[PDB]
């Protein structure tokens, strides 16, 4: 009896909606990549009694991250040269350097090119990886650049030098970013230690397959995450609570040699290599690796009741998944991981180093789409890069009875960003509400 | 620049009345950036001017005319007024919010009639 | 691993009559089940992909229902063209196919 | 999305006072699409803040100082107040609207002068 | 288009008490142009809504709670109140403006508590 | 210049000319101007003015 | 080449030289065009160009 409407403003109630996010970052970058404003002074709070749903496999800003990371590359590649005139038939010797194994095409591949005066055609030569060129039929001396069949190759400008600079994602006023803190959250379903912010913790946009790098660790014990609509899961993500150091190195001295296509373009190639040849390789600590696989073996049989757990290395696909793929400096590495995922386990501190041989190729069919293709210029001097793995991308497999198999997969790089944006959700706030009370306006 | 943006989580209907002040403050300070700005303005005005329809103007809380129909939410909220938080009630009353907004608008409407009909004598 | 069985092997249906086909599984499949239609000579066709959600374009006289370890497809106003063979299929683990049920004119 | 732009067509000077409430609500919800948004804001504020300088604030109608003049429209509108609609009056007064706006501004001015000169004694 | 931005140059703390309206009126009427527009809005609202949190609303001047302090500027401005201009004061109190804004916000806060606790009886 | 640049031809319809350009700043800001005729370009003025 | 000839005129067996993937290799090709798409080059009555 005698209830009257009263309108409240500034109410704490929210809903789920899409919205457009924006960049924040450190003070400096190579120049939404440098972007503004600056990484602000952080703030956070806890909502206690809120019980809120989270979903990792459906949320939006994963897709925004991907749609960024593509157009963000293309915002940089276009001003650089385009190598269409270079697709001329390459005649290749392959035998000047007695250390003949790896680098195949060599000088003294040779070809015809057009100089500044469009009349004057001249003869040049450079060195290419056998993974960059493909063989023309019959004439054993004839080879062509691999991806000129169906794309317009372009050269990354040597001044750019990408690197996984951290990126904070921030949402505009009126919206907010919810965050789940319960250490055991499995990527989908309710949380009850919710918190809210306006800017996520710095994400590092790394791209790698078969195991991901430089990520932020899990705070509980090693977690496993998967979709749950079916037990037939496309990809399984293993998020670690302890980081194993991996260092990868290329020993040789590459010699950057410049060629010219006028009016104003310079095309960089690999000249004569100097120093005795050896194959680029990656290192791991046997003890730490064995321990990490033991822990993952323990955890994995949470979901699967009592079967023996056996790993096996990949068995098909391009080099993008048949090996460990990643990038250091101005080169890309493809490491034969056939000697890592070889353990097996049944139901019921840093000595010795595992070395794995790792090839490298220049022409990267940039992992996101066809049509495009990028040529990474050579880098002179020996190269080393330390790094630290933080998670594995597996996929289940059969071939055995009462014993599940698993293999490295997940070249669908989106999972990488989904391996760090599962915490967060984006909500639209509705601060305006109504309620009943014992008052109506005095005139 | 923000703080206390939803700190009132866990408070009840009126118990969340205090901090309402600050949760209504935060608006402070490559193309996506530009978009993010425009939204911030629009989503603000669409709320600020809406109160103008209902005659509340620049107040966080305000009585009004028209009774709180025991219809809509066929319920009494006094007895839960101290043991529930807002969401469980906003989601409950969603059934009739669109109507109640029109009711508040009409509530505000008669105010200017009543005011002019008296002020025209001075 | 999961064996799925479809019963009865045969149904005799005069035109315009309602028909019922049952599918059972050695283990649970929750709701990851679907029903396809096979017309000899042509290629199998999708009837129902969820436990009951009908795919686009199929006549509404088709409908399936079930969960756990038991499912049943049914047709209520069967026409002459509907006379064909049917299969129940599951995809909750390594997917497999059932031996199928015939339907003949009466 | 909107609500009844101009149902008031055909009403006279004052008879259109009722639905004014509705006429003031409508703001709700390929680069042109972006432009169309920005306009909607700048046009609204340029009006909303304008009332502020005139001292009317968030009211549809309001008296003020600065009486009507034999100057401006050399007319009395009381006799036509019930058989003419707004346009015929707005287009007539257009000759002096720009001046009258400044006059309303000055009318609002003295208000806070008077208010402070009295409140400072508290 | 504008009206006399800063003719009040040379006025003291109070002598600029009532040239404020012209200083506050001005918002009136190759992508940079677009940017120049958006700023004009964001800057205005970021001020207009700010007065809202302080409870002053649509007034150029207004008293409030939270007395002046021997803290903040350890000073009395009454004796220079007629022989300095605004900058020399604003640049002095800058040490504590950020705090004083929060104090004004809290001053406004208690108003709704005090109002509702009395209005709920009707 | 074909050694290191991609020459382009000014379109004959364009015909640039030093048309005057006024610079204006958005509301909330302003442009201060010094009128002291002897101002040497750095250091204080005391005949300030403002415009938009 | 097609006894049913009237409408479409330019036809195969218009032939021309085009540049393939290997910018060196230049190859012969042919297609069919409408006579309203091509115009005749002066003198050599067997020579035509896209309009």
């Amino acid at each position: 009896e005698n209830l009257w409407v009263t309108v409240y403003y500034g109410v704490p109630v929210w809903k789920e909606a899409k919205t457009t996010l924006f960049c924040a970052s450190d003070a400096k970058a190579y120049e939404t990549h440098a972007c503004v404003p600056t990484d602000p002074n952080p703030q956070e709070m806890v909502l206690k009694n809120v019980t809120e749903n989270f979903n990792m496999w459906k949320n939006d800003m994963v897709d925004q991250m991907h749609e960024d990371v593509i157009s963000l590359w293309d915002q940089s590649l276009k001003p650089c040269v385009k190598l269409t005139p270079l697709c001329v038939t390459l005649n290749c010797t392959n035998a000047t350097a007695s250390n003949s194994s790896i680098i195949e095409g060599m000088k003294n591949c040779s070809f015809n090119i057009t100089t500044e005066l469009r009349d004057k055609r001249e003869k040049k030569n450079a060195l290419f990886y056998k993974l960059d060129i493909v063989q023309l039929d019959g004439n054993s001396s004839q080879y062509r650049l691999i991806n000129c069949n169906t794309s317009v190759i372009t050269q990354a400008c040597p001044k750019v030098s990408f690197d996984p600079i951290p990126i904070h994602y921030c949402a505009p006023a009126g919206y907010a970013i919810l965050k789940c803190n319960n250490k055991t959250f499995t990527g989908t379903g309710p949380c009850n230690n919710v918190s809210t912010v306006q800017c996520t913790h710095g994400i590092k946009p790394v791209v790698s397959t078969q195991l991901l790098l430089n990520g932020s660790l899990a705070e509980g014990e090693i977690i496993i995450r998967s979709e749950n609509i079916t037990k037939n899961v496309k990809t399984i993500i293993v998020h670690l609570n302890e980081s194993v150091k991996i260092e990868c190195t290329r020993p040789n001295n590459k010699t950057r040699t410049s060629i010219r296509i006028g009016p104003g373009q310079a095309f960089y190639a690999t000249g004569q290599v100097i120093g005795d040849i050896r194959e680029a390789y990656c290192n791991i600590n046997e003890s730490k690796w064995n321990e990490t696989l033991q822990r993952v073996s323990k955890k994995l049989k949470e979901y699967f009741p009592h079967k023996n757990i056996t790993f096996q290395p990949s068995s098909g696909g391009d080099l993008e998944i048949t090996t460990h793929s990643f990038n250091c400096g101005g080169e890309f590495f493809y490491c034969n991981t056939s000697s890592l995922f070889n353990r097996t386990y049944m139901a019921n501190n840093s000595t010795r180093t595992i070395t794995i041989h790792c090839r490298i190729k220049q022409i990267i069919n940039m992992w996101q789409e066809v049509g495009r293709a990028m040529y990474a210029p050579p880098i002179a001097g020996n190269i080393t890069c330390i790094s630290n793995i933080t998670g594995l991308l597996l996929t289940r497999d059969g071939g055995k009875n009462n014993t599940e198999t698993f293999r490295p997969g997940g070249g669908n790089m989106k999972d990488n960003w989904r391996s760090e944006l599962y915490k967060y959700k984006v909500v639209k706030i509705e601060p305006l509400g109504v309620a009943p009370t014992r008052c109506k306006r005095r005139v | 620049v923000f703080l206390g943006f939803l700190g009132a989580a866990g408070s009840t209907m009126g118990a969340a009345s205090m901090t309402l002040t600050v949760q209504a403050r935060n608006l402070l300070s490559g193309i996506k950036q530009l978009q993010a700005r425009v939204l911030a303005v629009e989503r603000y005005l669409r709320d600020q001017q809406l109160l103008g329809i209902w005659g509340c103007s620049g107040k966080l809380i305000c009585c009004t005319n028209v009774p709180w129909n025991s219809s809509w939410s066929n319920r009494n909220l006094s007895e839960i007024w101290d043991n529930m938080t807002w969401l469980q009630w906003d989601k409950e009353i969603s059934n009739y919010t669109q109507i109640i907004y029109g009711l508040l608008e009409e509530s505000q409407n008669q105010q200017e009639k009543n005011e002019q009909d008296l002020l025209a004598l001075d | 691993e999961i064996v799925m069985t479809q019963s009865p092997a045969t149904l005799s249906v005069s035109p315009g009559e309602r028909a019922t086909l049952s599918c059972r599984a050695s283990q649970s499949v929750s709701s990851n089940l679907a029903w396809y239609q096979q017309k000899p000579g042509q290629a199998p066709r999708l009837l129902i992909y969820g436990a009951s959600t009908r795919a686009t374009g199929i006549p509404a006289r088709f409908s399936g229902s079930g969960s756990g370890t038991e499912f049943t497809l049914t047709i209520s106003s069967m026409q002459s063209e509907d006379f064909a063979v049917y299969y129940c299929h599951q995809y909750n683990n390594w997917w497999t196919f059932g031996q199928g049920t015939k339907v003949e004119i009466k």
